[PDB]
RNA sequence: UAGGGACGGUCGGGGGCAUCAGUAUUCAAUUGUCAGAGGUGAAAUUCUUGGAUUUAUUGAAGACUAACUACUGCGAAAGCAUUUGCCAAGGACGUUUUCAUUAAUCAAGAACGAAAGUUAGGGGAUCGAAGAUGAUCAGAUACCGUCGUAGUCUUAA
């Protein structure tokens, strides 16, 4: 392959905008102990890429940032993010910096990047809340994760805080606490009392985390609840599929019984 | 000892020079002194040794800044009695664009001035919509009513709703 | 010869507060907020309630030892009315009438400085 | 839009205080132009320091023709060159802070103004076809 | 005294990023003091002797840029007011600089955003974020493929 300072320049005449091949050539030069020509390739990749194609420039920035996080410097990673900011939106560049810090396993730099997100993008939207929840969940403090997510949800609007709470509950069912996930699910079903979009989210999260007696019973309550025929049959069929995955034929039949009870009125 | 001061715009000096002796007679009855400076364009007011009412320097301060904010002398002197006060409503920070701002402010004024004059009659106040603020002199119930009608007029609801409910509340408090 | 408190009177609409701390403000003396002297729940912002509160404030200031008071008159401020209510004049008039010397009138109402309403 | 341009005199003559030679002007022009200087800058420096009024009056002909006859031609005409470099400067500034929509709008303007004199230069065939704005 | 481009000193609350400041508001901590304090035309829900309200010292949060602020400025319009720096840009003027008709008006198409979702009853046929399912890559909930909730539909606020 193209993996030098001569052969890569000679063989890149067909595709000068080759982002992945330029990243592989830069990593091959860095493994070949040429950090100077590696960084030269990583900086000239976005220049040999087109101007209007911002994603290729962001890929060259991520390649130089990964090379700096592996065998470079934090100043080069900040240049790579300023470069990322010179190749894209500043919040996405700082999130790429947080990802490079998480790949370099610097916990203090990861927390500082999540805090710099949770100020500006935390007052903007919920992506910084998701980033703070990701950092504190990898740090294994779900209390501080939920506190930072609630703080960023207070800083940002609250109209997407319901889906943020459902995402927090699904993440807690995935790799956190199941009682905390069920509590956040009940809080989300309280905040959306008119919408069963939190009820099906709770049922799917419990069935994903193998809480069958939770998921099928709550979905049976939702199917026999104040719903229509389609809204009852969907929840009851999902609960019956979860109950048959657990091994409960009579409960899968009683789910359809509650569906027939709620569809006829 | 106390001293306050406002500074007034240049076009007011030919009026303030005229009514200044009446200012001196309306404050020397309260035993409190005042100068106006014509070269720096200011009106200051000082508590002298013969002053036994300490609150009157605050009302004299409100008087000279009303003479700054362009309210006539016989309209302005009613601050000097106790059941009368100022309020300066701020309206500039409600809506974004200039077109809707001046249309809602002209809505606060009214066709031919009818909304503003009916509001003065109902609230027993003196109201000047001016620039991007609304000055008002009146009793404190009138100040409360004029603040709620102006701050709800900068929101979409028409102030003749408030004129209607003020007439309803007057003839509904008359039982 | 005079020893000074500070009045810290607060003439909101719907109430009047007379709260005369020492010259720092850390240590308070004789808070007699209006709506407790006489309450019909309306007259709590009235000059009569303000002068009752100021007179027994001055009684406790004289029993502690304070003979003169720097007076700070504060309206409800913020993003609201910003003008003192009916009781701010009557409170300091009653504090001056009931033997207590008055100094240094100043308005410390919170002018909101480019506030938050959008 | 405003009336802001230059006012060429009624005289097509040498200014009669201009004792300097009518060939050393051309040598000074080719000195600046092969030390690498654009023709508007040639004309304004020849005006300001080695003071000529404009060289079409004092020399035989205009200075882009002087450069072309002295073998010193530009690859691309000057107006199109400066519009190209302004477009690529604002394009590098755009591929940077992707939220400067205003600069996106004025990139639309600069490219729409590229194409006008580019197709003018194609119909005159100053620079040839198969030139398609990189 | 058509048009375009260069230069020069600039001009502007034009834009993007970063920085800095301001005092309110809200919350928390620490005191001091005690019985009430919101709010209203009156009241009430609410806050309250693990001390509220007020006062003082802080800290944190998200906004926002008071006056100055104008029949003023800038922007193609929507719009744009704290400082400083960077990134490009724009306009008027000055010009004895350059090119030489390079020009004017508007049918498709777009970036913009002032430009939206306040609470409730109801039908869900389709689609369907949220949730989950198999391979790509040191790393892939997107890519490819489906089940599937609100919503997408309606009516008043």
């Amino acid at each position: 392959a193209p993996e030098s300072v001569a052969d890569f320049e000679r063989l890149l005449i067909g595709n000068p905008n080759s982002s992945v091949v330029w990243m592989n050539y830069m990593a091959f030069q860095l493994q070949l102990s040429e950090i100077e020509k590696a960084r030269e390739l990583a900086e000239r990749a976005l220049k040999t890429i087109n101007f209007r194609e911002e994603a290729e420039k962001l890929n060259i920035w991520i390649a130089m940032l990964n090379l700096e996080n592996t065998f470079g410097t934090e100043e080069t990673l900040e240049e790579v993010f300023s470069r990322a900011c010179q190749y894209m939106d500043s919040y996405t560049i700082h999130t790429k910096l947080l990802g490079i810090y998480e790949i370099s396993e610097k916990f203090d730099k990861a927390a500082e990047l999540f805090k710099a997100t949770a100020k500006k993008f935390g007052g903007e939207k919920v992506s910084i809340w998701v980033s703070w929840g990701d950092f504190l969940i990898s740090h294994n403090e779900e209390q501080e994760a939920r506190t930072i997510l609630g703080n960023a949800l207070k800083a940002l609007p609250k109209r997407n805080h319901i889906e943020v709470v459902r995402k927090f509950a699904q993440l807690e069912f995935a790799k956190g606490d199941p009682e905390r996930g069920r509590s956040l699910f009940e809080g989300l079903v309280a905040d959306a009392p008119k919408r069963i979009d939190l009820w099906n989210v709770y049922v799917d999260q419990e069935v994903k985390a193998k809480d069958k007696k939770k998921v099928e019973d709550l979905f049976e309550r939702i199917i026999t609840k104040k719903i229509t025929r389609k809204q009852a049959k969907f929840f009851f069929n999902k609960w019956l599929q979860f109950e048959e995955s657990e091994g409960d034929e009579k409960t899968i039949e009683y789910v359809k019984a509650k569906a027939t009870e709620y569809v006829a009125s | 000892e106390s001293s306050f001061m406002t500074l007034f715009p240049k076009y007011r000096e030919s009026y303030l020079k005229t009514i200044w002796n009446d200012v001196t007679r309306a404050l020397d009855k309260h035993n409190i002194a005042c100068v106006l400076d014509l070269v720096e364009g200011s009106m200051t007011v000082k508590t002298t040794r013969k002053t036994y009412d300490p609150a009157i320097i605050l009302k004299a301060r409100d008087l000279i800044k009303l003479l700054a904010r362009s309210v006539p002398f016989p309209q302005a002197v009613k601050i000097l009695q106790d059941d009368m006060a100022c309020d300066v409503i701020k309206i500039g920070n409600f809506v974004t664009n200039k077109e809707r701002f001046v249309k809602r402010r002209q809505r606060l004024v009214g066709p031919n001035g009818n909304t503003l004059k009916a509001l003065e009659l109902l609230t027993k106040c003196y109201i000047l919509v001016q620039g991007n603020t609304v000055s008002a002199m009146g009793p404190f119930k009138g100040l409360k009513e004029v603040r709620r009608v102006v701050e709800d007029c900068m929101k979409n609801i028409h102030p003749i709703y408030h004129i209607k409910e003020l007439m309803i509340k007057r003839e509904l408090a008359k039982r | 010869s005079q020893v000074f408190g500070v009045a810290r009177i607060y003439a909101s609409f719907n109430d009047t507060f007379v709260h005369v701390t020492d010259l720092s403000g850390k240590e308070t003396i004789a808070r007699v907020t209006g709506g407790m002297k006489v309450k019909a729940d309306r007259d709590e912002s009235s000059p009569y309630a303000a002068m009752l509160a100021a007179q027994d404030v001055a009684a406790k200031c004289k029993e502690v030892g304070i003979t003169a008071v720097h007076v700070k008159i504060r309206a409800t401020g913020g993003t609201r009315t910003k003008t003192p209510g009916p009781g701010g004049q009557a409170a300091l008039r009653a504090l001056a009438r009931s033997g207590l010397r008055i100094g240094r009138i100043e308005d410390v109402t919170p002018v909101p400085s480019d506030s938050t309403r959008k | 839009k405003g009336i802001s341009s230059s006012a060429i005199p009624y005289s097509r003559n040498a200014p009669a205080w201009f004792k300097l030679s009518s060939e050393s002007v051309i040598e000074q022009i080719v000195k600046y132009a092969r030390k690498g200087l654009t023709p508007s800058q040639i004309g304004v420096l020849l005006r300001d320091a080695h003071g000529v009024t404009q060289a079409r009056v004092i020399t035989g002909n205009k200075i882009m023709r002087i450069l072309k006859s002295n073998g010193l031609a530009p690859e691309i005409p000057e107006d199109l060159y400066y519009l190209i470099k302004k477009a690529v400067s604002v394009r590098k500034h755009l591929e940077r802070n992707r939220k400067d929509k205003d600069a996106k709008f004025r990139l639309i303007l600069i490219e729409s103004r590229i194409h006008r004199l580019a197709r003018y230069y194609r119909t005159v065939a100053v620079l040839p076809p198969n030139w398609k704005y990189e």
